[PDB]
RNA sequence: GUUACUAAACAGGCCAGGCCGACAAGAAAAAAAAAAAAAAAAAAA
RNA sequence: UUCGUUGACUGUGUUUACCACGGGGAAUUAGAACAGAAUAUCAAGAAAAA
RNA sequence: CUUCUUGGCGUAACGUUGUGUAGUUAAA
């Protein structure tokens, strides 16, 4: 009830189902940051890029930091198909 | 004569020097813009591949932890927001334009020249008032310094707080005196 | 559960006027389908306490090491946190180094329930044909609480209601039944408690935890009320 | 003193706007045909004045609108109007058919009618339409003439010229 | 019965 | 002092395309009409006053004040106010995951997010407040407690502490006693709007009768009159029958001779539609 | 099936012939809240 | 969101509403085909026993 | 499982033709 959900210990299966991830709407180039991208891809939110990062975790007020920024579809982990978490298991392992 | 709303320079002196003020301008653009790391260039990285990857693990795990915690709260709500609107659909028809007033209700103004009384929020039922004690002994250092500055922009912004309540006649002048003033 | 009148009271006018009506009241009632109309008042106090969840404190306290180790968290320069007005208090470590008891069970929240007779009940009065329930309330806290005890009202609209059907002797009378509406209240912290004024048709008070609640009030008012109680297990 | 007003004679306007339908009920048409002429001009004093031009028509089914606002038709069909009570408006709605006698027992189909809703004018066009595209129907009496001639060459073209040959009529469908 | 054509079977192929 | 014969404000000047000058182009129609599109106005041109401390310092350190707060606190009074206005009614529990198990959504939120692919960017920009009403509204209900509290703490200097610890069973006393204390009526507008409108209660059918005892019978009556049946009907359920003579003048006769009969104007508008309270079933 | 065009007179008066490479084209998205209170920043996206 | 973009494209096809003619030009159709280039938007994510 | 958008805006729409500038001819 509400004690357990209070005193919750989440497992490493839910802790992974919780891992963040960059899912790219489209392909395209960053202009200052020269990374090449395609649709589709999938991607840690730690490494895709830092610029962006910075908007997505609080430290900076310009939604133009990254380039390419709109281009970013955020989800965790749990809500990939089996197809997409097979396909980028290795990239996605931490 | 008919008057509209106005706040002259001399009454709120404080926050136009605050203002006007070089030094203090650019330590609350500082705060406003915290950090003030750079980002323009490729080689900016104001912190590690390690140390975002720790704090996404933090993140991640408090977020699953508030989710699995507050969600007995929202059902709940959602339960008691479900019998709220029942029981008015349940009362009469002559009980219903009362009971969908919302508690800030008070009859329009006329500009002149179930109401009892004027809507009055207990300050005492205001969170911070009832648990300001535990909270400010349980703060933290640069939590104090927070509630410091958050308290100094308050009065600020807000030098008249307390003289609006006392002599509110000093702020509202006549058309003919007001609409004559430059921007 | 079981209001009947025996379990209620005997040989007193007030108090089975509002269950009952066996007294006529002096006032006009008003029924809604043969349902005569009351609003009944739940006041509870909040835990005088603060409790804040470990998860919340770990992330925070974490987000304030993160902050401090990479050099990334808010500036607060001096000039904006020393400007000597009557509400300073901050300075650095470094210049430092230079059953009826409002006080009952602070780390939780209290209900006022009330006493008619041997019933366990909230506090409870009739509408008079033509009055907002918002007075039909207020006389109901003046005549039968406190003359002094006025409550922090949360809004305009109940957050429940419950019908109760009379006997068949008693709907003979005219009278089917009586519904009843709640409406929740907030005990003022600092304010005096309840002082029950003469005649007042109440028999005792007590301010009762979800946890005693069942423990007195009956179990088919529990579930008229537990909808709109606040949640605390 | 008198000011002549600049349109007096001999300076007068000499087009006027011919404001309204241009197609009436049961008239066949195919796409571009300008169902109704209307313009983005607006008086003034609108709610107050009385004559029937200010007061603008609104598509339906298979119409369009102009960047004037004409109401022009997008399929071959017959013309229907229909009477919005909500909105207190007519709508211009277009029933897609082939080319094919129009007969007395049809006309019903073309009713100028009463409706609440856009949703029931669609269901009132599919309810009195003759028939759908990829079932088609048995056509009475259809056209077997090339159609009339360009404007420019002849004005008074004969319709059905029993001279000329058959050809196939491969395009009303659309 | 016949069937009327679709789209399809009017595209220049 | 509090009472005072105010001004009415003069209008705010809209700005305007310089073009069309011989078009009305204030007809009264709803955007987007098909046949009376709307001209719009660029925000260019509408007429703004130069930026001084009165519009830009006061922005400024309301910035500051929610910087201080936190963003948190913002994007969550967000996400719980757009979670009741459509979690009225009780739900299933839900999941973010098909296979979880054990993991809690946290609100239809979750449902409303999915289906519309809501950007995850986006709730921090709105956060971030970059729009003056933004900031105009912060600055009047900014305060975390505000469904309960509304704008009583629009100038209280330990605010912070509600953004910084208000949390778990104290958000639950908010949210009840803002679903208690929220409007419950028809809105009254003629501005556009675009989003699913707040709820309006329905309203029962019946009146409550007044009811007073008579011992003659020892029973309860009714306080109001007999009157005739008909009459009761006619009070009761309206005007009967489908037509009936217009009301009967209340004034007195007018001296002079009135053409009263001519209607307002030759031809009447469209009827408007009935926004108040529906029937309850 | 189907009622809609239509301003002649030196008749009673109107006219500013112009704006925009984009918060003015514009995909996707979003968009204006009753009463009262606070604020006196002409503020929906 | 403080979100992209430049179709405010290059061409083949003489068919079309209106009608003295001219200015298809108070400002009509996907002439629903064809030959190039470009921009935005995908879809799916079903099954929680006793 | 055919294809979710697109060749401006303009409630004053730019002066037709001509001259001039400019474009086209491994064909017309
Ligand atoms: S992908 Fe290069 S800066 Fe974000
Ligand atoms: S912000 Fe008002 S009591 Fe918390």
């Amino acid at each position: 009830s509400l004690a357990a959900a209070e005193q919750w210990e989440p497992s490493p299966l839910t802790l992974k189902q919780h891992q963040q991830v960059v899912v790219w709407k489209k392909d395209r180039t960053c202009i200052l940051c020269k990374k090449e991208v395609q649709g589709g891809n999938v991607e840690k939110v730690e490494t895709a890029c830092e610029k962006a990062w910075r908007f997505l975790s609080g430290y900076s007020r310009s939604a133009h930091v990254c380039p390419i920024l709109p281009q970013m579809r955020i989800l965790r982990y749990g809500e990939l198909p089996l197809r997409d978490r097979a396909k980028f298991d290795a990239k996605l392992r931490r | 004569t008919r008057y509209l709303p106005f706040v002259p320079t001399s009454l709120v002196h404080e926050t136009t020097s605050f203002l006007h003020d070089a030094t203090k301008l650019r330590a609350l653009l500082a705060l406003i813009f915290s950090p003030c790391k750079p980002e323009a260039s490729v080689a900016d990285e104001l912190a590690s591949p390690a140390a975002r990857l720790e704090f996404q693990q933090e993140k991640e795990r408090y977020h699953a932890i508030r989710d699995q915690h507050t969600d007995c709260y929202r059902r709940h709500e959602s339960a008691a927001a479900a019998s709220m609107w029942r029981a008015i659909e349940a009362l009469p028809s002559d009980l219903y334009e009362e009971a969908v007033q919302s508690v800030t209700f008070a009859p329009p103004y006329e500009n002149e020249p179930f109401y009892h009384e004027r809507f009055a929020f207990p300050r005492a039922l205001m969170f911070h008032e009832m648990y300001g004690e535990q909270i400010f002994q349980s703060l933290s250092q640069l939590e104090r310094r927070k509630l410091q500055v958050f308290m100094n922009l308050m009065h600020v912004r807000y030098p008249h707080a307390e003289l609006k309540r006392d002599k509110p006649a000093l702020f509202w002048l006549p058309e003919r005196q007001v609409l004559s003033r430059q921007r | 559960c079981g209001p009947g009148s025996s379990r209620f009271f005997s040989g007193t006018s007030r108090r089975l006027s509002l269950f009952f009506s066996d007294p006529p009241p002096a006032y006009a009632l008003s029924l809604h389908a043969g349902y005569k109309i009351q609003a009944a008042l739940c006041v509870d106090r909040l835990p005088l306490v603060y409790r804040e969840p470990r998860y919340e404190k770990r992330w925070r306290e974490f987000k304030e090491q993160w902050e401090a180790q990479t050099k990334n968290g808010l500036t607060l320069a001096d000039e904006i946190t020393f400007m000597k007005f009557p509400f300073h208090f901050f300075e650095t470590e470094e210049a430092q180094k230079k059953l009826r008891s409002l006080e009952r069970e602070p780390e939780r929240t209290l209900y006022l329930i009330v006493r008619y007779g041997d019933s366990w009940q909230f506090p409870l009065e009739d509408r008079i044909h033509g009055q907002s329930m918002r007075s039909t309330l207020k006389r109901l806290c003046s005549e039968q609480l406190g003359s002094s005890y006025a409550p922090f009202l949360l809004g305009y609209s109940p957050f429940s209601y419950a019908k109760r059907t009379y006997p068949k002797k008693t709907k003979e009378a005219g009278i089917l039944g009586r519904k009843i509406f709640y409406y929740r209240a907030h005990h003022i912290p600092g304010s005096e408690n309840l002082k029950l004024p003469e005649g007042s048709p109440v028999s005792d008070f007590a301010w009762v935890t979800l946890q005693e609640l069942p423990a007195y009030i009956s179990p088919r008012k529990l579930a008229a009320v537990s909808a709109g109680l606040l949640l605390e297990e | 003193s008198y000011r002549r007003p600049s349109r007096a004679s001999p300076t007068g306007q000499a087009r006027k706007p011919h404001v309204g339908v241009r197609r009436l009920a049961a008239e066949y048409v195919w796409p571009g045909v300008v169902l109704v002429k209307q313009r983005k001009v607006i008086a003034f004093n609108v709610e107050t004045k009385r004559r029937n031009r200010h007061f603008k028509l609104y598509p339906g089914e298979n119409v369009k609108v102009s960047k004037v606002t004409n109401l022009v038709a997008l399929c071959h069909g017959r013309v229907k109007f229909t009477h919005d009570v909500s909105r207190d408006v007519l709508v211009v709605n277009v029933l897609p058919e082939r080319r094919e006698e129009l007969l007395r027992e049809d006309l019903w189909r073309y009713r100028t009618e009463h409706v609440r809703s856009m949703e029931e004018n669609r269901h009132i066009c599919f309810l009195r339409r003759k028939a759908v595209r990829m079932f088609g129907k048995e056509l009475v009496n259809p056209p077997t003439k090339p159609p009339l001639r360009p404007f420019y060459f002849t004005k008074y073209d004969s319709w059905e010229n029993p001279a000329l040959p058959d050809v196939p009529q491969l395009d009303d469908d659309m | 019965r016949a069937f009327p054509r679709g789209c399809e079977l009017k595209d220049p192929a | 002092p509090f009472k005072i014969f105010k001004a009415s404000p003069p209008p705010a000047p809209t700005g305007r395309k310089p073009t069309g000058y011989r078009g009305n182009h204030w007809h009264k129609k709803v955007l987007y009409d098909p046949v009376y599109p709307t001209t719009k106005v660029p925000a260019a041109l509408v007429p703004r006053y130069p930026i001084d401390w009165r519009n830009g310092g006061r922005a400024l350190l309301i910035a500051a004040l929610s910087k201080l707060e936190g963003a948190s606190a913002l994007q969550r009074r967000i996400f719980l106010r757009e979670n009741s206005r459509e979690s009225q009614v009780p739900q299933t529990p839900l999941s973010p995951f098909q296979t979880g198990s054990s993991a809690s959504g946290g609100g239809a939120y979750l449902v409303s997010s999915l289906g519309r692919k809501r950007s995850y960017v986006g709730r921090i920009a709105v956060s971030l407040m970059p729009r003056h009403r933004q900031i105009a509204d912060y600055q009047r209900v900014g305060g975390f407690c505000s469904p309960r509290c509304f704008s009583e703490c629009s100038k209280e200097l330990r605010r912070c502490l509600c953004a910084w610890r208000c949390t778990g069973f104290h958000e639950h006393v908010v949210q009840m006693d803002g679903m208690l204390g929220e409007y419950k009526g028809e809105v009254k507008t003629e501005k556009p709007l675009f989003s699913v409108l707040r709820r309006q209660a329905r309203r029962n059918a019946d009146p409550s009768e007044g009811v007073a005892f008579c011992a003659e019978s020892a029973k309860f009556k009714s306080v109001r009159r007999a009157q005739h049946p008909a009459f009761e009907a006619f009070d009761r359920q309206g005007p009967d029958g489908p037509s009936q003579k217009p009301a009967p003048r209340k004034e007195p006769p007018l001296p002079f001779y009135s053409a009263s009969h001519v209607p307002n104007v030759p031809r009447p508008p469209p009827p408007q539609p009935y926004t108040g309270p529906l029937k309850v079933r």
